[PDB]
RNA sequence: AAAAUGUUCU
RNA sequence: GCCCGGAUAGCUCAGUUGGUAGAGCAGGGGAUUGAAAAUCCCCGUGUCCUUGGUUCGAUUCCGAGUCCGGGCACCA
RNA sequence: CGCGGGGUUGAGCAGCCUGGUAGCUCGUCGGGCUCAUAACCCGAAGAUCGUCGGUUCAAAUCCGGCCCCCGCAACCA
RNA sequence: GCUCAACGGAUAAAAGGUACUCCGGGGAUAACAGGCUGAUACCGCCCAAGAGUUCAUAUCGACGGCGGUGUUUGGCACCUCGAUGUCGGCUCAUCACAUCCUGGGGCUGAAGUAGGUCCCAAGGGUAUGGCUGUUCGCCAUUUAAAGUGGUACGCGAGCUGGGUUUAGAACGUCGUGAGACAGUUCGGUCCCUAUCUGCCGUGGGCGCUGGAGAACUGAGGGGGGCUGCUCCUAGUACGAGA
RNA sequence: CCUCCUAAAGAGUAACGGAGGAGCACGAAGGUUGGCUAAUCCUGGUCGGACAUCAGGAGGUUAGUGCAAUGGCAUAAGCCA
RNA sequence: AAUUCCUUGUCGGGUAAGUUCCGACCUGCACGAAUGGCGUAAUGAUGGCCAGGCUGUCUCCACCCGAGACUCAGUGAAAUU
RNA sequence: AGGACCGAACCGACUAAUGUUGAAAAAUUAGCGGAUGACUUGUGGCUGGGGGUGAAAGGCCAAUCAAACCGGGAGAUAGCUGGUUCUCCCCGAAAGCUAUUUAGGUAGCGCCUCGUGAAUUCAUCUCCGGGGGUAGAGCACUGUUUCGGCAAGGGGGUCAACCCGACUUACCAACCCGAUGCAAACUGCGAAUACCGGAGAAUGUUAUCACGGGAGACACACGGCGGGUGCUAACGUCCGUCGUGAAGAGGGAAACAACCCAGACCGCCAGCUAAGGUCCCAAAGUCAUGGUUAAGUGGGAAACGAUGUGGGAAGGCCCAGACAGCCAGGAUGUUGGCUUAGAAGCAGCCAUCAUUUAAAGAAAGCGUAAUAGCUCACUGGUCGAGUCGGCCUGCGCGGAAGAU
């Protein structure tokens, strides 16, 4: 029950929070642009730009499907690029965290994410019932890709977590 | 719990549990949990050996649980007396004869999967017996 | 308290007179709901589906048709 | 001294053994999981 | 016939 | 004499054999008034009692002295 | 868990009353009156009718179950 | 022409109370206790997910499983309605062990002291009060400990009769009302000279082989079996100290 | 009073066993003669939509029965005249 | 509360400790104004509680004196079976 | 003065004890209340039974009171309880159904009996004619059920956001296909039995049916098999069918209506057998042959526990030396990298190779802050016979604590 209550809390919490250099598109900065939610760059392993007809361009990480998809169908809108000089936010991070669900798992994993400096834009979250499997995805705001890797070893330290990636 | 999720019929009767099962082969895994012990696997139990097993498998190599509990058992409340019509339903239950294999297992070792069903078997109030996945 | 302690007057349906069985015409050979047997030769289909002897004889059944249904005929002998 | 109804060897230095018909683990390396069947 | 009230300190 | 406990934003308290600290109030700063209350917004705004040690890294663990709160012993 | 009654717009009540028409008062919102807030005036929005099944042509309505409520009787030794 | 629907239709035409009750019955049928049962209860054990810094198993023990006991709440209605007296207290107890203390021991997350848990062990012991009818409980202060059960929830031909459970009266409540209430309140007859068993005592008769008086033996039976504190060992072992 | 099951394959068969219905309706919803064949699904097509009506194919009684259920029903007992 | 189930309500008093008593709260299950309300001196073989005194009520029984009980003599029942 | 005070007589009756087959059908003793008053008491009177009287308790009205007593109606009525008296012989039930202001009563039918009549009537079995839709089975149907497939239809997201609609995606996902179960109220199947009809054989005292007289009974019980209910609890409960008891003794089950065996006309100091037994109590095997247990199992119990012990076919290592002890090694690239704060076989993550090799895992457990260190797998000797571990079943052990 206590377990259950700080889930809350954190949750809540969560939900209270919520409430340019960047990205150098081939040596032009300043141009508008998005990061794009099928997967989401940030120190990645290359970029790649989709100049939009609408909202400027949509940075998808390179070797993407969807990136694919769009080269596939027509190249000349797409932009290969830097991840310029590293903004100082430089936002989003989603992190799928898939655990074995006990009366007070979801609240553990929680607190795991709070105390870190990670600001927690969102939580999805939901128990599936293939098993007892609670699953959860943390829409978060991170700084560098070390950082995003602590934060993955330490989720992954909760015993409980069976795996925890993007 | 395992539980219908619709009904004909809110109550059934005790009947009886005489014979072998027809669910007697391991038809999806390689390895099976085949009850020796004749009797009735209520679903929370089923539920308790699903989980051990599952557990012991740690999730690697797919598990199915052959049986279902389809039967309401009723019960009468404390301190009620014998007539007032048919209790309401507390659980539901498969009635399981000998053959009738409960959980079959696949994507593990063998010793690991026998493992599993150790912990299963003992969740379980009838008596088990490993067995695999014979050729015809 | 139930609410199921009801049930009808059981009205004694089924074959009256079975195969090989020498009937008056009139002997109901069979009472049922449905025509789950049909009229024969020389058998009558009453009102309610009650099968009998339109003639003195011994009682025949006897699947036929398509449909594969048991007709009870008579045998006039 | 644990009493079960189950007895098991808990370690490869546990030994079972049977004195005055009780089954016995008795243990060199851990005395703890010394038991007896009761 | 019916028409209540006016945040504090300047 | 000896021990044990406690010492964290202004101030109430939260967090401990180790991961750069919060909740309330109070305060700020804006709109706005003469300034306020109200209303509307935005914001940690800290010598974790000082000094050393241990460590790949200390509010926390070991000292070392302080301070307070105990609980013990002591009869010139 | 035995007998009834109820769960409807933010609140309270009607409707159910024998399926097919969502109304009344207060509140809310937008105007107006005023110096300004009241009161008053005008206009407006608002409801998967506890929830889940079911019966149906169709359910708020009929029926079942479950969730919460309100009565209630729970005794004689 | 009858929701004669209690539907084989008692009349055209009918509801309650009784603790003021009465008669005839019933253990065909309840309350009491016994019996059978064991859902529940309590006590065990099986699995071991975890917790326990680490480490399932010192201690815990989820999800579940299997038993025992008869021990709570119940089920059944077999015993008793030509009476088997009910709660509590008192007085005497007696057995069981699932031991609270006392004795022995294992493991310990056992340094010592103190504990925890488990095993064995029933010899003896095992609270006075306050409140309440209470058992129980809570509280006070003890105690080595204040065991848990059985015994007709032991024991009313032993006592009590505070409670429940007649007749009086009243309150609250429901009932139009008589009245009624595991609601309350005040008041309210507890009989028996012991035949038999049993038991505690205590004699007579005969026997034990001739008798009598003594003294014995001891088959067997009973009783008894509790424990504190203080001091020494030693402020020694142990402990950084306490 | 009726339907099923309980009911142990004739009938029957109890329980304060488990399920639902009836206390009618219809001068056509009866009689007969002639004819017709469903639910659903796909593709298409005025408003027309997941759902009205019309094309055809798949479908093959899943429907219908004035109402409960069971047994029946294409020779239709279903639906038209 | 002669009323209050939940309830030994909570708080205070009284006690070493108070389900009773007294006082007070008000959340009156379900008080209430002539089937009267709330007060009330006096009265009561009235109910409840406390204190002093007093005590074999008790700790925890002891002895003693008488009437029975026991033995003898006389008379001589009873319920029950 | 006073329904004043205290307190005798007098009236009363609060407490206690006694007594309760009493001294007494309400008293005694000790106390206790009133005791000039609505007091008390004598004598006589009046009030009468649904009537009186009642400072009200249903109190009192002659030891009697929610309707006095006595007599009569009157032998009220009693579906209830009790009881119902000599003998022998034959037959011999029921505790069911249906209805019942009925449920413990009663009525008709079923069964019992006595009587008369009647057919090859009935029963047994054998071959034929049948209908079933239960057991079982099955899953096309009704539902339900797990998995895999391809997947409309939703959801997410990427193009675009007015849309067309395109792409896809470890999201869900109906229909359809393949595999899997389950069902009292599912059946594209389907027994045994039972039931009905026929023919035939022997048997059987007509055992069958009809009518007529007389009933009884309509509380059943346990045991078996099939179920419902309950908890696959009850000597529970309600049904079906048979048995027994009821109404049935004898023998066995220690004792024990209903279990087993078996139907007592009488008698016998004859014999054979049934269940069950055969060392002694206690009638009969201390019988025979081959095995098993060792627990007093037998002579009470489960999950689970365990080199308990027997039997079976089959398998891996085995005098190219096993298994167990005993003696050594158990290295190099290497700190594999990575990921971490550190990780050097051993927080973990990922490759998991080769080399020198007799053999040595990028390491199975312990161990460190990590190294180190200590065991292991694997290896060679040492040693000289089998050993290892399933799975089969037999019997056993623990699990296994209660009260005289
Ligand atoms: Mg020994
Ligand atoms: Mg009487
Ligand atoms: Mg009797
Ligand atoms: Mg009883
Ligand atoms: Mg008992
Ligand atoms: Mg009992
Ligand atoms: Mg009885
Ligand atoms: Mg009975
Ligand atoms: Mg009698
Ligand atoms: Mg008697
Ligand atoms: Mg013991
Ligand atoms: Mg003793
Ligand atoms: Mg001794
Ligand atoms: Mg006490
Ligand atoms: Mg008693
Ligand atoms: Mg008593
Ligand atoms: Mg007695
Ligand atoms: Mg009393
Ligand atoms: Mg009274
Ligand atoms: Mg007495
Ligand atoms: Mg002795
Ligand atoms: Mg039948
Ligand atoms: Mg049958
Ligand atoms: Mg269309
Ligand atoms: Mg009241
Ligand atoms: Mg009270
Ligand atoms: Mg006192
Ligand atoms: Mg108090
Ligand atoms: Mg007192
Ligand atoms: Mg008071
Ligand atoms: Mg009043
Ligand atoms: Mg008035
Ligand atoms: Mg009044
Ligand atoms: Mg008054
Ligand atoms: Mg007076
Ligand atoms: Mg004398
Ligand atoms: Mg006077
Ligand atoms: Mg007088
Ligand atoms: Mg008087
Ligand atoms: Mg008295
Ligand atoms: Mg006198
Ligand atoms: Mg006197
Ligand atoms: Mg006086
Ligand atoms: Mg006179
Ligand atoms: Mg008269
Ligand atoms: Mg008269
Ligand atoms: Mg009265
Ligand atoms: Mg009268
Ligand atoms: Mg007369
Ligand atoms: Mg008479
Ligand atoms: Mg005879
Ligand atoms: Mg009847
Ligand atoms: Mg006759
Ligand atoms: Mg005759
Ligand atoms: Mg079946
Ligand atoms: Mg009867
Ligand atoms: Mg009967
Ligand atoms: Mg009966
Ligand atoms: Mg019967
Ligand atoms: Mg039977
Ligand atoms: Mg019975
Ligand atoms: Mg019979
Ligand atoms: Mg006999
Ligand atoms: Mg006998
Ligand atoms: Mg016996
Ligand atoms: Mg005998
Ligand atoms: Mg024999
Ligand atoms: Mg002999
Ligand atoms: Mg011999
Ligand atoms: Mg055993
Ligand atoms: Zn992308
Ligand atoms: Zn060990």
């Amino acid at each position: 029950a206590e377990e259950q209550d700080a889930a809350a809390l954190k949750q809540l919490q969560q939900k209270s929070y919520t409430p340019n250099g960047r990205v150098v598109v081939e040596g032009v900065g300043n141009l508008m642009h998005h990061i794009a939610r099928c997967c989401q760059p940030i120190p990645g392993d290359e970029i790649v730009g989709f100049i939009t007809q609408g909202r400027g361009i949509s940075v998808h990480r390179a070797d993407c499907e969807q990136l694919a998809e769009l080269r596939s169908h027509a190249p000349e809108r797409i932009v290969d690029a830097v991840w310029g000089e590293s903004y100082s936010a430089g936002y989003s991070l989603v992190v799928r965290v898939v655990a074995n669900d006990r009366s007070g798992l979801l609240r553990d994993i929680t607190t795991i994410l709070a105390n870190e400096k990670v600001n927690v834009l969102g939580v999805a979250s939901r128990s599936d019932t293939k098993q007892q499997l609670a699953t959860i995805d943390m829409t978060i705001e991170i700084y560098n890709l070390q950082v995003l890797g602590r934060v993955l070893g330490k989720l992954n330290q909760v015993p409980d977590v069976i795996d925890a990636r993007r | 719990m395992l539980q219908p999720k619709r009904t004909k019929f809110r109550k059934m009767h005790k009947g009886r549990n005489r014979g072998l099962a027809q669910g007697t082969d391991v038809s999806f895994g390689s390895f099976g949990l085949k009850a020796v012990g004749r009797g009735r696997l209520t679903a929370r139990q089923i539920e308790a050996a699903r989980r051990a097993m599952t557990r012991a498998v740690k999730r690697q190599g797919k598990i199915w649980i052959r049986v279902f509990p389809d039967k309401p058992i009723t019960e009468k409340p404390l301190a009620v007396r014998m007539g007032k019509g048919k209790g309401n339903v507390e659980y539901w239950v498969a009635l399981i004869q000998p053959g009738k294999v409960l959980y079959e297992m696949d994507g593990v070792p063998e010793e690991l999967a026998r493992e599993a069903f150790k912990l299963a078997a003992a969740k379980l109030p009838i008596k088990t017996t490993f067995v695999t996945k014979t050729v015809m | 308290s139930t609410r199921n302690g009801r049930d009808s007057e059981a009205k004694r349906l089924g074959v009256k007179r079975f195969g090989g069985e020498s009937v008056l015409a009139g002997s109901i050979i069979v009472r049922q709901r449905g025509t789950k047997f049909h009229a024969g030769a020389n058998v009558g289909c009453g009102r309610d589906h009650t099968l009998f002897a339109k003639a003195d004889g011994k009682v025949k059944f006897e699947v036929k048709g398509p449909k594969n249904r048991k007709f009870i005929s008579i045998e006039a002998e | 001294m644990k009493v079960r109804a189950s007895v098991k060897k808990l370690c490869r230095n546990c030994k079972i053994v049977k004195r005055d018909g009780v089954i016995r683990v008795i243990c060199s390396a851990e005395p703890k999981h010394k038991q007896r069947q009761g």
